[PDB]
RNA sequence: UUUUCU
RNA sequence: CGCAGAUAUCAGGAGGAACACCGGUGGCGAAGGCGGGUCUCUGGGCAGUAACUGACGCUGAGGAGCGAAAGCGUGGGGAGCGAACAGGAUUAGAUACCCUGGUAGUCCACGCCGUAAACGGUGGGUACUAGGUGUGGGUUUCCUUCCUUGGGAUCCGUGCCGUAGCUAACGCAUUAAGUACCCCGCCUGGGGAGUACGGCCGCAAGGCUAAAACUCAAAGGAAUUGACGGGGGCCCGCACAAGCGGCGGAGCAUGUGGAUUAAUUCGAUGCAACGCGAAGAACCUUACCUGGGUUUGACAUGCACAGGACGCCGGCAGAGAUGUCGGUUCCCUUGUGGCCUGUGUGCAGGUGGUGCAUGGCUGUCGUCAGCUCGUGUCGUGAGAUGUUGGGUUAAGUCCCGCAACGAGCGCAACCCUUGUCUCAUGUUGCCAGCACGUUAUGGUGGGGACUCGUGAGAGACUGCCGGGGUCAACUCGGAGGAAGGUGGGGAUGACGUCAAGUCAUCAUGCCCCUUAUGUCCAGGGCUUCACACAUGCUACAAUGGCCGGUACAAAGGGCUGCGAUGCCGUGAGGUGGAGCGAAUCCUUUCAAAGCCGGUCUCAGUUCGGAUCGGGGUCUGCAACUCGACCCCGUGAAGUCGGAGUCGCUAGUAAUCGCAGAUCAGCAACGCU
């Protein structure tokens, strides 16, 4: 092993829990519902970037809040994938479920989307070195971010080989936990293959 | 040891008698870390070898390490290929200590059948001259007066 | 002191 | 080699080679080379006058001579040294490096051969081109003592550093590899080859002129970064040194190797695998082997032909799957949704292969401190500076001048715990001070005066002083303080290397089976052994075994689970079951070692307990291969251990205990 996750190692200080409710009993049966609606929403949504998915859970009442690139697509102007999602938690057995869309307010800030992106351009016909450049260029000209790197991981072009490939611009001070660090992973799809695509952003600092 | 000389510890002192060579004596016998236990044994031992010579215990003692304290050792040394032993003068504090360390060598390794008299009785032979530690003093002598030819080397 | 071969 | 008189010392004598102190990067000769002293003969060189000759100058194929050491012929001498050859010692082998002996030779006179890295690896002659700085010889002029490396001018020889220039670079530099002219040899890719034949010379050794076939697609010269060294310098780590206890000899428990078996499923193989993937192998897990069924299938989905059945609770046959029969049967509503029984269609299905294709995760170098980028500058070019030297620190942490100016990942900090204090705070927790208990203890009414458990703040920052320091970093000592010079331990792995582990976690590209390598079940296996290795407990007896009395802690687990009191069992445990989703009830008042009293007087032992037999308890439908616990008989090896090798520097090493993870039953001496 090389590094630890920055989410993992910082979770006490600076992000919180994307998920909240108390049980004991019924706890094996909770997780195992979580887990698997988590399971089927990333295997059912794949064409609209997902950022995170948080689930807070009152008694029978359970709410899930979305954010994604565009709602366009995640939900439809008359409600077809809305209702989709709601026949297929309905089928889980949610008892009752309430949904929610929050957008976020700037595309390109935080590593999830950015990763899909990356992903989708390799995958389809674009080359690292041009999906690395336009990737970092867009990260950079939103003022607020400061620090971005990306990695790339299995075979690129199509060779017989792997290549470990990483740029890096700005802050990427893991080791400082003050720092604010935003971390994703995805996986890209070719033909030959599964490629995997890393990137961290650093956002400011927090004191308080 | 490479910074520089260590920090030695403040021992402590003897209450019962108000000697520190008592306490030295029982942290060297210590065996498997039973303080009360050595400590039991030692003052037993004392006793009765108090009661075996009919003298002070203190003064027998001291008249002990005084006769088996060395002043001259041997150190191993290899140069060109060959190795060879040069003398070295010793200081008084260790040549205490290897003493007493000689001293439970040999009340370890003799067929008295009860250690608890056995160590008195070692004791009566050191102070005497007939024991195990002078003979191992008298032979530890003999071969640096032996090795003193090579003393030129001086480490 | 000496200390072969890949 | 001597004890037949050695080594040692004093006196005397014989004989051969070479000359320390002068003596040097000094002098002389064309080059080889040349120095103990005196005498005889002899060559060359430089400065001045410039009297004389009046172009008489350079060069040089063939040719002639000289020419380091080694070797040969003829004749002497032979002190020391010493090829060849004997022995001694090391090495597996020494025909050597080490040692004791020793024949040519090293010397002399007379003839021979004519070869070297005979290198300044750079021919001779001529005229020109900035200087500084030593050294030898000869003449001149002036401070002027006119002594004096005082100073000035000039010819020749010999060193170092330096511009223009040249040079691919290293480098040259008035003694040019600089600008110019005359003369002579040399060579046109490496091997083949300075070799074959011929010729010349020579007694021989041998030397001088020098071919062709064949074969290769490179051979070599400079310079840059890594890597390496049995190179040097400057420093760090239980690396060594002083100490503690261990492994390797015995019994047992796990994992592997090696051999069998139809199978003992597969992978990992020094550091960096070997109480591993196995936090619980009689069915399952297993995928291995035999046998019996099975089929678009145990399990999903879209297309056509058949439909409202499917789905379910029981009797019968069977090793079991499974086959046949008894009891219920749609919820919507006319289109069919849900579900699936028979035909397939695609296709499911694979712990089958590929970590030399991969994603993700992980171990080591190493918690080592090193590793980079922007601009500039230098060189042509691979590149260099920044990252060099001195000082200091645990650290690329910092200070000083330097073609460097800045920045980045790292280092410290911010996070947890532990060391103190202040405030808030009283129940299921504690009791200062008052009352009730009266043997059961705050048990009960009461109470923050401290811990007790969880919230906020302060406190270590070289904070201050004295000396060293470039007045700077940094260091020693001292006062206050709980802590003094990152207080202690933790969370925390920079770029990269080991094609390192993991398709047996999961997913993933390709090949392979599909009527099987898929799928359900009955029994067996992974626990087999004539041996080996690694990690642990028991020890090998008195610091002890055994018996009776006896006081000191932490933290966590408990719902289909802990389990009180009581009763019966030696004890496994049997009945029963208060208190508990838990500071309350259980895990005993959480003990062991510890302290007192008694036996053993050193034994194969009252230490020590494995192996083998006779009786029971507990969980499980199922204890023979194959679990664990209690009682009895059984009484084996083993007396501190071989070369070798391992951990440990303060609550540290050693020794003795408690709880939990997987779990109905345990392989529990392993792990936390
Ligand atoms: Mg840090
Ligand atoms: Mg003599
Ligand atoms: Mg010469
Ligand atoms: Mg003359
Ligand atoms: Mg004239
Ligand atoms: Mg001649
Ligand atoms: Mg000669
Ligand atoms: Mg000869
Ligand atoms: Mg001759
Ligand atoms: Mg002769
Ligand atoms: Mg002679
Ligand atoms: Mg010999
Ligand atoms: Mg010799
Ligand atoms: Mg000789
Ligand atoms: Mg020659
Ligand atoms: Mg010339
Ligand atoms: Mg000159
Ligand atoms: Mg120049
Ligand atoms: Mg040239
Ligand atoms: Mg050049
Ligand atoms: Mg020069
Ligand atoms: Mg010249
Ligand atoms: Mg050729
Ligand atoms: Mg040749
Ligand atoms: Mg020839
Ligand atoms: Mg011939
Ligand atoms: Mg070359
Ligand atoms: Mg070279
Ligand atoms: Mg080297
Ligand atoms: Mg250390
Ligand atoms: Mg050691
Ligand atoms: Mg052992
Ligand atoms: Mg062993
Ligand atoms: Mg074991
Ligand atoms: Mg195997
Ligand atoms: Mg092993
Ligand atoms: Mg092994
Ligand atoms: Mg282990
Ligand atoms: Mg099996
Ligand atoms: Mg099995
Ligand atoms: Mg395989
Ligand atoms: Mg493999
Ligand atoms: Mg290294
Ligand atoms: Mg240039
Ligand atoms: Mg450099
Ligand atoms: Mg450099
Ligand atoms: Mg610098
Ligand atoms: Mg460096
Ligand atoms: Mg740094
Ligand atoms: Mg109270
Ligand atoms: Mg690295
Ligand atoms: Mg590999
Ligand atoms: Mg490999
Ligand atoms: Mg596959
Ligand atoms: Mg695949
Ligand atoms: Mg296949
Ligand atoms: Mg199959
Ligand atoms: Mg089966
Ligand atoms: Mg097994
Ligand atoms: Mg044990
Ligand atoms: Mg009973
Ligand atoms: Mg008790
Ligand atoms: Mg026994
Ligand atoms: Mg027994
Ligand atoms: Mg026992
Ligand atoms: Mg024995
Ligand atoms: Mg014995
Ligand atoms: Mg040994
Ligand atoms: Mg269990």
């Amino acid at each position: 092993g090389q590094k630890i996750n920055p989410h993992g190692f910082r979770l006490g200080i600076t992000t919180e829990w994307k998920s909240r409710w108390y049980a004991d009993k019924q706890y094996k049966d909770y997780v195992k519902e979580d887990v698997a609606i988590r399971k089927l929403l990333a295997t059912g949504l794949e064409r609209a970037g997902i950022a995170d998915v948080e689930i807070e859970r009152t008694r029978d009442r359970v709410r899930v809040d979305i954010h994604t690139a565009r709602p366009g697509i995640v939900i439809g102007r008359r409600g077809t994938e809305a209702d989709r999602i709601r026949a297929d938690l309905e089928k889980l057995t949610g008892k009752q479920v309430q949904l929610n869309i929050l957008e976020v307010k700037n595309p390109e800030s935080q590593a999830q989307l950015v990763a899909q992106g990356v992903a989708e351009q390799l995958s389809n016909r674009v080359a690292f070195r041009r999906a690395m450049r336009k990737a970092i260029q867009s990260a950079m000209r939103q003022p607020n971010v400061k620090g971005i790197r990306v990695q790339c991981s299995g075979r690129l072009g199509g060779a017989e080989m792997s290549r470990s490939e990483f740029y890096r611009e700005g802050r990427v001070p893991l080791h400082t936990l003050r720092a604010d660090i935003d971390y994703g992973l995805y996986e890209a799809k070719t033909t030959f293959g599964r490629i995997g695509v890393k990137v961290w952003i650093y956002k400011g600092d927090i004191v308080g | 040891p490479r910074k520089g000389p260590a920090p030695k510890r403040p021992l402590v002192n003897d209450p019962v008698y108000g000697s520190q060579l008592v306490t030295q004596l029982v942290n060297k016998v210590l065996l498997e870390g039973k303080k009360s236990l050595a400590e039991r044994i030692v003052y037993g031992a004392l006793e009765q070898a108090r009661e075996k010579t009919g003298t002070d215990p203190v003064v027998t003692l001291k008249r002990a390490l005084d006769n088996v304290k060395p002043a001259l050792e041997v150190r191993s040394r290899r140069v060109g290929g060959a190795t060879y032993q040069v003398p070295v003068e010793v200081r008084p504090d260790r040549s205490t200590t290897l003493a007493l360390r000689w001293l439970v060598n040999f009340s370890r390794q003799r067929r008295e059948k009860t250690m608890v008299e056995r160590l008195a009785n070692e004791i009566l032979d050191a102070s005497n001259g007939l024991g195990a530690s002078v003979k191992r003093r008298e032979d530890t002598h003999k071969m640096a007066e032996a090795n003193r030819a090579f003393a030129h080397y001086r480490w």
